[PDB]
Order: structure tokens, then C-alpha cells, then sequence
RNA sequence: GCGUACGGCCAUACUACCGGGAAUACACCUGAACCCGUUCGAUUUCAGAAGUUAAGCCUGGUCAGGCCCAGUUAGUACUGAGGUGGGCGACCACUUGGGAACACUGGGUGCUGUACGCUU
RNA sequence: AUUGCUCAGGCAGAACAGAAAUCUCCCAGGGAGGAGAAGGCCAAAGGUGCUGCUGAUGCUGCGACUCUCAGUACGAGUCCGAAACGUG
RNA sequence: GUGAAUGGGUGCGGACAGGCAUGCUUCUUUGCCACGACAGGAGGCUGUGUAACAGCAGUUCUCCCCGUCUUCUGAGCAUGUU
RNA sequence: GCGCGGAUAGCUCAGUCGGUAGAGCAGGGGAUUCAUAAUCCCCGUGUCCUUGGUUCGAUUCCGAGUCCGCGCACCA
């Protein structure tokens, strides 16, 4: 695109939401990071500080440093045949708690509440399988289903 | 004369001749970058650890501290309790 | 020839709203996000604010840790509970707003347990005290928020703020707002701080306004006479109602500090 | 009784139109000349220093620069806004025309000479036209002129060009023109 | 949805309960306590099940 | 059933118009000796409590504008994979999956946390 | 940096004065401004007045990084530690 | 103002998971004394086995409550236990 | 198609790197002359092709289209 700017080809890529402008809120800096957390690098325009590259903005990493407005971030990227481990340093302001792993602690706690205490039964989450045969009494007629009429007029309403 | 210079034809298949993977994923990373505030902290914490025998009499002093208390009312519980099964026999 | 309608469907259709404490004139949000955003280092260690606050007929003062569900309040303390302590009239005064900053500083200290350690400055000087740590607990530490209040050289919030300060919470402060400051000079004038911190001005002007003008004196501080009140007394009454502060800071029916 | 509570509702007492404020404006296009005289003069019918109004754009048809000063003026409020508004409606005789009135209920008037304002001297600084903008209010207005909890001033609260044309009439005794 | 209003509400949602989470948290831990116990109290009797039987 | 202080989410909360508001309040409100600030005690600061719910605030109404929700548009548009399918093409149909949007219809018009009170 | 204020434009009004001088009120999500190309961003404000300042090289042979990328440099930029300062 | 299809990042556990107790720190916190002092009551309780919960075992037992003494900040790194 | 220059009162030219404009001739009035020309005293005459940021203002700043002229267009 013959200019490789550090903000290039980001007009739909940096633009707010409708009627999401404005600075971020409270919830925002009343976050909380621990070394290790997943988070989500999502860049907010309205904070032109600390601001991550646009090449990681839907990548989930986990915290390696804590500053005092800031947090480190190991994100992988690959680069052509490997990957490699991006250090980016962004603000609190570019990132959120990441959910990717909140199924898996829902599901562990659930699993170790059932076996501490000897209520629940474990989850282990299978895929969705066939059923078995019923006999399905089912008092309802069925409807006559089939091809209708062909009307150039109630194809090509006007 | 006049080239085609630019393609990114067979740079997938070069890319996944090898499976693409992360050179140290186990590895432990390096603490430089890490806040100074932490390193320190760290080698501080670190200098002033205990002994693993010292924290074993330690913990021993602590879990003795509550024992009177708790072997008294502990026999006192046992000595109720076979009163408690004779009287679960009459249900 | 009409006007072209500005509000218009997509005008409403595409107007983004402020946010709602904003439209009521009561949050400022840069003043929030700035003195509320802790250090990241500091996982989940809040600021303690002083937000301090004025109307008409009373000033609140509140020790506040911002949460997301919401604010949480610590020892709260209204100019309106000064009369179970003995201040009876002249409340949101200088006076009064010095008087509800210490309640504030006393049944904090209480709620955490440094009450009786950290104490302060007992009989109110002008001048300055920060409050010195001991070998334990460290003074309680709490960061002033003024909000949509403008500050001026002599203002009550900074009369709430002195409560506070002298009761014995650590509040950091210079005394650039303070009755007795000179800009100019850069220094401050603790007696004229101290006249003001225990009504010297509304005594003097009620002296002032018997000696001459006998009509203005019962137009305006009608409830001073109303009451058993007279300019003379007014000074310690304010400084037996700190005493009585002191002595009993989480106080709320008259049978505790009256009647002994 | 409908009607009867509505009615005492609009003659609540603090429902009195009062002077919010007088504006004695003085725009002379020059700057310094006549413009040091105008504020001399627009601060002897006030009691206060006056505040300099500059061109906002260069305008090469009525000779003004940009940030050239070229007005002056003064807002009094009180009661020597009162007194200066009864001597501008002296001047001109009480009467008034209805298109002095806003569609807010605040009026205006200009004079020629400011000599019959009561002002001595005359050549010293010359004669000055002059506006006289007299904006009304409620007590209750200051709603939307604080910052803190400031809302904005309810539609019955609000002053219109008919109760301003007839409390000017009631006030001051005097005329309206069609 | 997957709108950016719905994901932020998401988001805000997450934030709240992780703060219910840490603010009920002590209680969490002595109730999480009282459960090893329970759950040392059962491998015991598991283990002097096995040693009568054999 | 509510008030105030601080909020979170930031219109089901906004905008306009018409009404009602018990208590605590909040608010308008009264003055300028001081602290302080102004061209103007208007804002602001200080000091008060004579009056008023008139406005602010709260609350009720509106097939109001907006916003939100459900239906519906619609298995329509679009589309991954497939064919030695059709067609001169333009493009279309079929097989196997995924599947909207505007519009229209109708309904709704903040929830709530901490503290201090009112209502008792 | 504190702090106060709110912009484009418009209705209405005021001697000369008019389409356009200055003043007043209401409306106005930004249709202004932020040096410049375009884009993004921003309203008790990353706008602007006043004022105070110099943080316009965070002491070093001083760090981790990001864009570029060969994961090289220059450059540009983010994030820190702590001396000394500005403003509050 | 909406927004697919196709896509991209991350996560999906040990038999290293998860829980529990304790230590250290010049870092953080108001949050130290304290690796301290004191301490009552109620109880067919707890576990394996069961929809018949019968039966069987007793381990510093269960609850008020991980109590009170103004009441005990986190984080990082370790020591043990399961 | 390429590169460049130019459009300013009736004619010809200045002013073209932002605070409204000139020179000569011309045209209109008066005078000298018997009368015209020369000569003397005066006067008016230009939205600076047309279109946009316009720094507060543009002939004078950039940006397109018109109108006029110039040069280049080779080995083919």
C-alpha cells in the first residue's frame, strides 16, 4: 500500500462505535492484572498513549510485567514459518480480561466443588449426539408439505 | 528487461513444510524488563528466606499451638459419640 | 421563511448522550479517572478519598473507595450531627465545615482501630501539622476530592480538608489554600487561620453588627438569638464541641455526650 | 379548584420579573482615539471600569483589523442598573416598540446624546450614542448560569415577549408601539 | 449479538463478578478450608476402610 | 414510598409538551464585616435562614421524536465446498453447509451498589 | 501544568449599524478547533483564554520492547527505575 | 446507525490439575504487635455405601465462626501437605 | 499526447515570494488658436481570464477547467 505507517489502513480499524465515543470509564481502571492473566490487546482510540501495534488487536496473551499505568503482554505472532513471542508494553487502557479460559475455571471449580463436598455430577462435556428412538404420541396432524405455484407477480412484486 | 517482482505464491507451503511452532514454549523468560520494584523485591525476599528445617519447626510450633484446646474437645466429642450410635440404632 | 429544524429524527437518532452523573451536574469524570486510577502494581489496593461536599444547609464529608458495583463509604460525616456534639448553630460555617472534618478524621480512625494513636493536634493551632507515622500502622492516608467545587484561598473545603488533617488522617496538603496564606509572599498566617477555624469572623461581625446597626443583627443570624447563642461564646462553643468530638467520635443520640 | 391552583400557582411570589442586567454598549470602529472616551464615559454613567471589545474579523468596508479594539461596554446589575434603565426610558419618554422585545422577553434601546443621561461635561469627551440592553429574569434563574447541579430553566419559568411587554408597561408606566 | 455494546456489556459484567469474587473471597477461604478438611476426613476413612478390610 | 452524598453500567435513563410532589432533604433564596474573586457578590467566596415549591430535582401522561425489545422481513439477500450443470456470454439453477440487513408490526420508556436519613 | 470557559452555524433583539463592526438571549454531538495532506481521536476536553513554567535528551559507555524486519541497524514510538524540577 | 460466509488469537486439567497450611521481603498497604494472649456453647456429627438414607469406620470431629483481644493489606517468590 | 510562459482601464506593457493597483497612448471637461493638431490645467476608466484553502484579508497562495502562444516529438 506503499506507506507502512505504524497507524496505516486503520480507518475502519481504529474508528469508535456508534455513539461509543468518549474517553473509557472507571470499569476500565478499576481492572485488575496479575502476572500470568490472559487478556485481550484491544485498542481504544480515544487514549492515544501506550497504544499497541495494530497487528495485535484481537490476539489474546498473558501478563509477564505489571507497571504502574501499564502491562506487559506475551503474544505470540507468526512471522512466516515460526512464531515468535511479541513483548508488547500497553496500557490498561488497550487490554481486557480475557473470558478464553472462564468455561475451563466454571468447569475445574465446578469438578472440584463435586469432589470436596459429594454434590454434582463432573462435567466432562461431550459434543451434541444422536438420539435415541421415542414413540411420540404427538396428538398434532401433520401439514401438507410440498412445492407451490410459480406467480411472476409474487416473484417480482412492484 | 521489466520483472514481476512481488508474489506470495508458494509462501505458505515453504511456511508449513515444518509445522510452525513457538522455539520456547516451556522455557522460563528472562527477568530484564521485568519492574525493577520486583526484581529487587524478589532478591530481597529471596535473601531472606528460612531454612526448610527452621519452617518445618515452624509450622509444627503452629499446629501444636491450638492443641489443647482442640485434643480436649475432641476426646470430650468421642466420649459422646457412642451415645450417638446407640441412639441412631433406635430409628 | 422558516427555520430549518435542527433537532431533527436523525439528529436524535444519531446524538450520543452524556453519561448520567454528568448530566446532572454532579461527576466530574477527568477529575475522577485521574485521582481514582491506581497503580496497576497495586493489585486491588484502593485510594482512599476525602470527597468533600457543600449545599445550601449542610456539608458532607465521606471517606470513599471507588468499586465497580459501586462507591463504598467509610465514616461519613454530615454538618447536621454537630449538635449531638454541642454545635447548635453557625453550622456549615468555617467553623462547622473544621468541626465536620474532624468527626470525619475521629470515626474513621475509630472504624480502623488508630484512633487512639494517631490524635492529631488537640487544641486547633493555625499552623501546620502533618501527621508524624510510629513504629506500627502507618496514619491512615486519604487524598482530597473537591469535585465540581472551585477552589479559592479560604474555602470550606479546605476547612473540612484542616478538620481532617488535625484529627489525624494524612491527607497530603499544602497550605497554598488556606485563610491565613499570602500568594504573593508564599506564607501563612495561623492566627488569622485560627480565628477563622473557630468563627472569630462571624463572632467579630456579630459584635460588630450589636455595636452599631441593631436591625441587620436580627435580619440576618435571627436563629443565633433564636438560640441560646450570643457573639462571645460562639469560639468555645466550637472548641467544646471539638473536645466533645473527641471524646466520643461515633456518636449519634444526645445521651452520649449530654446528661453526665 | 383546577383553576384555582393554577392561578396561585402563577402568582407565586418568586415568580416576580426582576432586571437581570443592563448592558451599556458603546461600538465606536475605532481604536483608541474616541475609544479611550467612550470607555471614559460609559465608566461615568457606571461606577465600574469598563471591558474592551475588539473586531472579531477584518472587515476592509467599516476599517477594522482583527483583535483591533473597536467597542466598549459594561454590565451593571442592581440598583444602579435600575436608576441607568430609568434614565434611558426617560429619555426616551417611556415609550418603547414592541420590536425592541426578544422572543426571550430581554429589550433593548439605543440613544444619540448621552448629555440628557444627567452627564455634565460634554466636549471633554464628546457626545456618545449608545445601547442600553436591559436582560430580565426570575429569581430562580441562576439554574442554568451555576456549574454544579446546574439545570436549565423550565418552560412556565421562562420570560416571554408578552409578560416582558407588559411588565415594561406596568414598570416604568409606559407605551408600546405596534 | 456480537455487537460492541454487547461485548462491552460482557465485559463489565465479567469485571463485576470477578470484584463479588474477590470481595466474598475470605469467606470463600474458610469455607474452602472447612471443604479439605472434609475432604482429608474422607481419604482417611477410605484408607482405615481398606486397612480393616484387609 | 422516598431524600442526600459518592457511584457502576451510560437514552427502557435523552429531547419536547402537559400535570403532581408528604417528610427528610436538595433547591431556589437573603446579605457583603471578614477569606476570596470579579468590567458587574451574575458566576464565585464568605455569612445566613425571612419566603417558595415558581423553576432545578423527583414523579405521571404522550399510538409525541428518539432509544430499547420481540416478531417479521426471511431461509429472501449474500455465501464456504462441488459438478465434464445450464448459458455465446451476462449470469442463473442445482447438491452439500452457513445465513443476514433496511424497512414494516407491535410493545416498553432505567436498573442498581455503599453510607447517612426520612417516611415512624 | 493548574484552572475557567465552550465551539461552527442559526432564530430573536439593541443608536449610527446595513448582508457583514459590537453587545444580549435561546438553540446547537461538534456541522469548530487542535500548524500542515488524509484518516482516526477529543467537550466541565489531547479545543481554547489567563497565569505559572521549561519534563523540548529522566545524570550513565543506562533497560525491555514495538513498527520496519533478516526478527539487523538508523529512525520513530511505548513502557519502566530513580536524581532534579514545572503545575496543582 | 447494521453486518454475514469464509477467517484470526486464546483456552479446554494431574493421577503438571485443584485445594489447604506456613515462611520471606528493604516491594505495596492504614493494616503492625502477632511464629502473641485468651476462649464458651449446641450437636443421632462426619465419612463410605442408599433412594432407601439400612448398614459400617471414628481421623486434633461439625456448627455458632476459620471466635475474641481496636483485628488482622496485598503481590511476588518459596517451604510443606493433599 | 510532453515541458514551459502568459489572461492587469479602450490599446500596449509594469506590479505576480499574502495590508486594493500603476506607465505611455487613448477617451471626457476646461484653456491657447480664427479653427484642428501639437501645448497647458483637469478628470474619470480595471471584482487584475475563472475558480477554492483564504493567515484577518489575495492581482500578488495553492488547485482544476477555459483562452492564447511556445517549444519537444528520436533509433522507426
Amino acid at each position: 500500500p506503499h506507506s507502512w505507517g505504524k497507524k496505516a489502513r486503520t480507518r475502519d480499524l481504529f474508528s469508535k462505535g456508534f455513539r461509543c465515543h468518549g474517553r473509557p470509564s472507571l470499569s476500565t481502571y478499576l481492572a485488575v492484572f496479575k502476572i500470568g492473566d490472559y487478556v485481550d490487546v484491544v485498542t481504544d482510540p480515544s487514549v492515544q498513549k501506550g497504544q499497541p501495534s495494530k497487528v495485535f488487536q484481537g490476539k489474546t496473551g498473558t501478563v509477564w510485567n505489571v507497571t504502574p499505568r501499564a502491562v506487559g503482554v506475551l503474544v505470540n505472532k507468526r512471522v512466516r514459518g515460526r512464531i515468535v513471542r511479541k513483548k508488547i508494553s500497553v496500557r490498561t487502557e488497550h487490554v481486557r480480561k480475557s473470558r478464553c479460559q472462564q468455561d475451563f475455571k466454571e468447569r475445574v471449580r465446578h469438578n472440584e466443588l463435586v469432589k470436596r463436598t459429594g454434590v454434582g455430577k463432573k462435567i466432562k462435556r461431550q459434543p451434541v449426539g444422536p438420539r435415541e428412538g421415542q414413540l411420540l404420541k404427538l396428538r398434532k396432524k401433520p401439514i401438507p408439505l410440498g412445492a407451490k405455484k410459480f406467480v411472476f407477480s409474487e416473484v417480482y412484486n412492484f | 528487461a521489466k520483472s514481476k517482482n512481488h508474489t506470495n505464491h508458494n509462501q505458505n507451503y515453504k511456511d508449513h513444510r515444518h509445522p510452525i511452532r513457538l522455539k520456547g514454549r516451556r522455557n522460563q523468560i528472562s527477568s530484564k524488563g521485568l519492574e525493577q520494584k520486583l526484581k529487587k523485591n524478589r532478591k530481597k525476599s529471596r535473601k531472606g528466606f528460612l531454612t526448610p528445617d527452621v519452617q518445618k519447626e515452624i509450622r509444627e510450633k503452629r499446629s501444636k499451638k491450638g492443641e489443647a484446646r482442640r485434643l480436649k474437645s475432641y476426646e470430650k466429642f468421642k466420649a459422646k459419640l457412642p451415645i450417638w450410635k446407640a441412639k441412631h440404632k433406635a430409628a | 421563511m422558516f427555520v430549518k429544524i435542527v433537532k431533527n429524527r436523525s439528529y436524535f437518532s444519531r446524538l450520543q448522550i452524556k453519561y448520567r452523573r454528568r448530566r446532572e451536574g454532579k461527576t466530574n469524570y477527568r477529575k475522577r479517572r485521574l485521582l481514582v486510577a491506581q497503580d496497576k502494581n497495586k493489585y486491588n489496593t484502593p485510594k482512599h478519598r476525602l470527597c468533600v461536599r457543600m449545599s445550601n444547609k449542610d456539608i458532607t464529608a465521606q471517606i470513599i473507595i471507588a468499586k465497580i458495583q459501586g462507591d463504598v463509604v467509610l465514616a461519613a460525616a454530615y454538618a447536621h450531627e454537630l449538635p449531638i456534639h454541642g454545635a447548635v448553630v453557625g453550622l456549615t460555617n468555617f467553623a462547622g465545615a473544621y468541626a465536620t472534618g474532624l468527626l470525619l478524621a475521629r470515626r474513621i480512625l475509630t472504624k480502623l482501630g488508630l484512633a487512639d494513636k494517631y490524635v492529631g493536634v488537640a487544641e486547633a493551632n493555625g499552623e501546620e501539622y502533618h501527621v508524624e507515622a510510629q513504629e506500627g500502622r502507618r496514619p491512615f492516608k486519604a487524598f482530597m476530592d473537591t469535585g465540581l467545587a472551585r477552589v479559592t484561598t479560604g474555602a470550606r473545603i479546605f476547612a473540612v480538608l484542616k478538620g481532617v488533617v488535625d484529627g489525624g488522617v494524612n491527607v497530603p496538603h499544602s497550605m497554598k489554600r488556606f485563610p491565613g496564606y499570602n500568594r504573593d509572599k508564599g506564607e501563612m498566617d495561623s492566627e488569622t487561620l485560627r480565628e477563622r477555624i473557630f468563627a472569630g469572623h462571624v463572632a467579630e461581625y456579630q459584635k460588630m453588627l450589636i455595636r452599631e446597626e441593631p436591625e441587620k443583627y436580627q435580619e440576618v443570624y435571627s436563629q443565633y438569638i433564636a438560640k441560646g447563642v450570643k457573639p462571645g461564646e460562639v469560639e468555645d462553643m466550637w472548641a467544646n464541641c471539638h473536645a466533645s468530638i473527641r471524646a466520643n467520635p461515633m456518636a449519634k443520640l444526645l445521651s452520649e455526650t449530654f446528661e453526665v | 379548584n383546577k383553576a384555582s391552583k393554577r392561578l396561585k400557582k402563577l402568582q407565586n411570589p418568586m415568580r416576580e420579573i426582576r432586571v437581570a442586567k443592563l448592558i451599556i454598549n458603546i461600538c465606536v470602529g475605532e481604536s483608541g482615539d474616541r475609544l479611550t472616551r467612550a470607555a471614559k464615559v460609559v465608566e461615568q454613567l457606571t461606577g465600574q471600569t469598563p471591558v474592551l471589545s475588539k473586531a472579531r474579523l477584518t472587515i476592509r468596508s467599516f476599517n477594522i483589523r482583527r483583535n483591533e479594539k473597536i467597542a466598549v461596554h459594561c454590565t451593571v446589575r442592581g440598583q444602579k442598573a435600575e436608576e441607568l434603565l430609568e434614565r434611558g426610558l426617560k429619555v426616551k419618554e417611556f415609550e418603547l416598540k414592541k420590536k425592541n422585545f426578544s422572543k426571550n422577553g430581554n429589550f433593548g434601546f439605543g440613544i444619540n446624546e448621552h448629555i440628557d443621561l444627567g452627564i455634565k461635561y460634554d466636549p471633554n469627551t464628546g457626545i456618545y450614542g449608545m445601547d442600553f440592553y436591559v436582560v430580565l429574569e426570575r429569581r430562580g434563574f441562576r439554574v442554568a448560569r451555576k456549574k454544579r447541579k446546574s439545570g436549565k430553566v423550565g418552560k412556565a419559568h421562562k420570560i416571554t415577549k408578552k409578560e416582558s411587554i407588559k411588565w415594561f408597561i406596568e414598570k416604568f408606566d409606559g407605551i408600546v408601539t405596534d | 449479538n456480537n455487537c460492541f455494546r454487547r461485548v462491552y456489556h460482557s465485559n463489565w459484567e465479567y469485571l463485576l463478578s470477578l470484584e463479588k469474587e474477590a470481595d466474598a473471597e475470605p469467606k470463600q477461604k474458610a469455607l474452602r478450608y472447612k471443604q479439605e478438611k472434609k475432604q482429608q476426613f474422607r481419604e482417611k476413612g477410605l484408607k482405615l476402610a481398606a486397612a480393616k478390610t484387609a
